């Protein structure tokens, strides 16, 4: 799920930027390291809101680093996966664990286990495919997926799906 | 590493707890009582009000009346003469009506008594192992 | 004598018959057959020795279904010696085989549910074992087979895939096996028991021997204010 | 005095997404105000119209649709962005809000059932025919909403999709 | 070998203390 | 005071104090078991003796809560 | 300690016009 959160950021300067134009390469830095970044409280951070209303608090030179720690608040969207959620992608990756379903920048992962009994593993056919006789599975096709789990690391999450529920399967 | 650099701001000493040690335990940082007896009950563990008292009170005199006694909580069991013998507590009981009772407070006792008080060998005992033994 | 002692009593037999050897029932019958009884009686009745009768005692003290009572005895024409007594207190049994067969059917609940969930990957070379969860993030570029962050080695899915109706059965199975406890324990709900001790139980003595050297008499001390854990009843 | 209490497990289902999205949330003026959860078709305007300001200020100091937020990103956006490139190329596949008239209608729409922001946010992002659908896709919404509002909102917001 | 060179509680290698050092916007686009 | 502080990095959880964190830093992974969190990790230099120090009271049943912010 | 952080700072190729302002109430 796709929100509107309100974050803040701990950003170092190296001494090579203190210039004029400090508060330009600050907005640089805010723009190449929380942009497309993952963050397990937050979740992934897409974009940054409000680029010319960033505010600054006054930076601290650290005592033996000689950089400048500057506390950046800032509005970002964000996507925060969630167990219990419906959410809906297209298929990635394959194998006989299971297919990979691609929602936004996360990849939920469908274990064998989870997707229903007729859903049959066939490699022969090339690129390899969950075969049901009432539809089929395979790369580039959508798939409705419930999260079951979310392990949300400091700089990193995972989740994996399942298809067993009615109402949940090929699109 | 990823984690954030913070310089440490306090050192909160305490105790750890039989949960946290299980839980707890597992550059590379590695991985893992006689005062306070005299002052609360040995049998319900109540504050008897502490040392001088020596009976657990019952029934105490009601501020606001004389004469008129109030019932507390408590179990009437005259406390012991705590005394440390060695590495165990040794508790002296003094009859009412002469040598006083004298019994070892077992750890598992004051265990179960601090436990009681209102944040921060396996082998021998399986099988046989008399008490003079254990 | 009373309804309510024929039903605790049997609840004890049924109890240490099943879930206990063939030892602790001649230990326990004995005690149940007579009143507070002491150590050396005992080892007479039964033919066994200390170290024999040791265990039998120790397994069942601690699943309180046997209490002990030591007091110092004074006979004339020997020096004072201290005597051990067994007796059976019904309100401390009871209640531990009321919290025994409910923590049983529990823990099989719980290993039925626990089977039912996705089984966990575990690892062959260093046996260390990974939830589904805990295996999504192991996933290689190829996206073959999980890989063991330690070894590196392909992931080997679990077995417990097909115990899903085997647990099922032996749960059955208990609770079958178990109905005679659940019941007996419903009528003594129902009623309200007076809990022993030392001088209650010698009320109903059957002496085993003609001559035993333990008095089965308890004399307190006079205005003796000292108390023991777990000395008195209510 | 802070150590280890029981915490309730995120969970979509019961509506508890955690410590950090809960329902009211200081700002960084310290005013107090709701969580703002978005549906597909709402997130990829905001951060569609985030992106043209970005490159406007850089500038002045459907497959059509797909090619041109593609070469907007790589031209307002630095570095690592291969995650914002996915989450837009899946936000104009999975939207059926194209115009941003359809948008603000929907959420007028579903404004007034007065449900909690993630059920608002599920239920635009959702295609759902039926209310059983509905039901069993968010069980947050069982027993909060009468069937037949359900059926008719699911109808009205059938009847504004586009494309 | 550096250019710079149950209680609660405050030997952990930390620190001029008495004051800090903050860096300033408003004198760098001045300066230059 | 700069020359008197003229060393080793650990990680302290934050919920509880202790040097418990197991840090994966090769798979950039942080644990702290029995707190059930991997999102609440902070690291500190510390002397290597500070270290032994705070190791030898947990040893003693001691629990030197290092955190990083004053209540 | 105004001293040292410009000399760190300079040393790690920071331009030369001190922007520098002590928390002691902020002074410049
Ligand atoms: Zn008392
Ligand atoms: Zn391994
Ligand atoms: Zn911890």
């Amino acid at each position: 799920m796709f929100f509107i959160k309100d974050l803040s950021l701990n950003i170092t300067l190296h001494p090579s930027f203190f210039g004029p134009r400090m508060k330009q390469y600050l907005k640089t830095k805010l723009l190449e390291e929380v942009e497309g970044s993952c963050t397990g409280k937050f979740g992934y951070i897409l974009c940054v809101l409000d680029y010319d209303n960033i505010d600054i608090q006054r930076g601290r030179i650290l005592p033996t680093d000689g950089s400048a720690e500057f506390n950046v608040k800032y509005r970002a969207v964000v996507f925060k996966p969630f167990k219990g959620e419906v959410v809906d992608g297209t298929v990635v990756s394959c194998s006989q664990h299971g297919f990979e379903v691609q929602v936004g920048p996360m990849k939920v992962f469908v274990t064998k286990h989870l997707m229903p009994q007729d859903l049959t593993f066939n490699a022969g056919s090339n690129p390899p495919s969950y075969q049901s006789s009432e539809d089929v599975i395979t790369i580039k096709s959508r798939i409705r997926v419930k999260i079951e789990g979310c392990i949300s690391q400091v700089s990193s999450i995972h989740a994996i799906g399942s298809i067993k529920e009615d109402y949940l399967g090929a699109i | 590493s990823s984690a954030p650099l913070r310089t440490v701001k306090e050192v909160q000493f305490g105790l750890f707890s039989p949960e946290e040690v299980r839980a707890i335990s597992v550059e590379c940082p590695g991985h893992f009582i006689k005062k306070v007896c005299e002052c609360v009950c040995m049998h319900c563990g109540k504050l008897l009000l502490c040392k001088t008292k020596m009976v657990c009170e019952t029934d105490v005199p009601s501020e606001d009346d004389p004469t008129q006694l109030v019932s507390r909580g408590g179990c009437g069991n005259t406390q012991p003469t705590i005394r440390k013998d060695g590495l165990k507590l040794v508790g002296s009981w003094k009859k009412d009506r002469d040598e006083p009772e004298l019994r070892v407070l077992s750890t598992e006792e004051i265990l179960n008594i601090f436990k009681h008080i209102s944040v921060f060998l396996e082998t021998l005992e399986h099988n046989g192992a008399p008490h003079h033994a254990i | 004598d009373r309804p309510i002692d024929d039903i605790v009593k049997n609840l004890l037999k049924f109890v240490v018959r099943g879930f206990y050897g063939g030892s602790f029932v001649l230990v326990l019958d004995a005690i149940l057959f007579h009143s507070v009884l002491a150590e050396d009686d005992l080892k007479q009745l039964l033919s066994i020795n200390k170290t024999e009768l040791g265990p039998l005692i120790a397994r069942l003290r601690s699943d309180r279904l046997i209490s002990i009572h030591k007091q110092r005895e004074y006979p004339p024409n020997s020096k004072s010696v201290e005597r051990v007594y067994y007796y059976v207190k019904y309100p401390h049994a009871i209640d531990a085989i009321k919290w025994k067969v409910h923590q049983v059917v529990q823990r099989l609940k719980d290993d039925l549910d626990k089977n039912s969930e996705p089984n966990g990957y575990m690892c062959p070379i260093c046996l260390t074992k990974y939830t589904q969860l805990e295996a999504v993030q192991l996933l290689n570029f190829d996206r073959t087979e999980f890989l063991c962050s330690l070894c590196d080695e392909p992931l080997v899915e679990d077995d417990s895939g097909k115990k899903n109706k085997e647990k099922q059965d032996k749960l059955n199975r208990l609770m079958d096996q178990i109905q005679p406890i659940i019941d007996s324990l419903k009528k003594i709900d129902d009623s309200r028991i007076e809990e022993n001790t030392f001088e209650i139980a010698l009320a109903r003595l059957i002496p085993p021997q003609n001559q035993s050297h333990a008095a089965y008499t308890y004399n307190p001390k006079k205005g003796s204010t000292m108390f023991r854990p777990g000395d008195s009843a209510p | 005095r802070r150590l280890k209490k029981v915490e309730e497990e995120e969970n979509a289902a019961t509506l508890q997404l955690g410590q950090e999205f809960q329902l009211k949330q200081i700002n960084h003026q310290g005013e107090e105000e709701e969580l703002i959860a978005l549906n597909l078709s709402e997130a990829r305007l905001v951060i569609k119209e985030a992106l043209v300001e970005r490159r406007r200020a850089f500038k002045r100091s459907r497959e059509k649709e797909l090619e041109s937020i593609d070469v907007l990103l790589e031209q307002t956006t630095g570095g690592n962005n291969k995650d914002l490139k996915n989450t837009m190329q899946y936000l104009t596949n999975f939207s059926r809000f194209r115009d941003q008239e359809t948008v603000g209608a929907v959420i007028q729409l579903l404004k007034s059932t007065g449900l909690h922001p993630f059920e608002v946010a599920q239920l635009g992002s959702l295609a759902c025919d039926t209310a059983d659908e509905a039901k069993t896709l968010i069980p947050s919404l069982n027993n909060k909403i009468s069937d037949d509002e359900l059926e008719r909102i699911l109808k009205e917001l059938s009847n504004l999709e586009t494309l | 070998q550096s250019e710079e060179t149950a209680e609660l509680d405050d030997i952990l290698g930390q620190m001029t203390g008495a004051f800090d050092v903050m860096i300033d916007e408003e004198s760098l686009v001045k300066y230059m | 005071a700069s020359f008197l502080k003229e060393a080793f990095r650990v990680h302290i959880c934050g919920i509880c104090g202790l040097m418990t964190v197991i840090a994966k830093l090769n798979h950039n992974q942080f644990e702290c078991k029995g707190c059930d969190n991997k999102i609440d990790i902070y690291q500190i230099h510390i002397p290597y003796a500070a270290k032994l120090l705070f190791q030898e009271l947990m040893a003693m049943n001691i629990t030197p809560r290092l955190y990083t912010d004053r209540s | 300690r105004i001293l040292g952080t410009r000399a760190l700072q300079i040393s790690m190729n920071a331009p030369v016009f001190i922007p520098l302002v002590i928390r002691r109430e902020d002074w410049s």
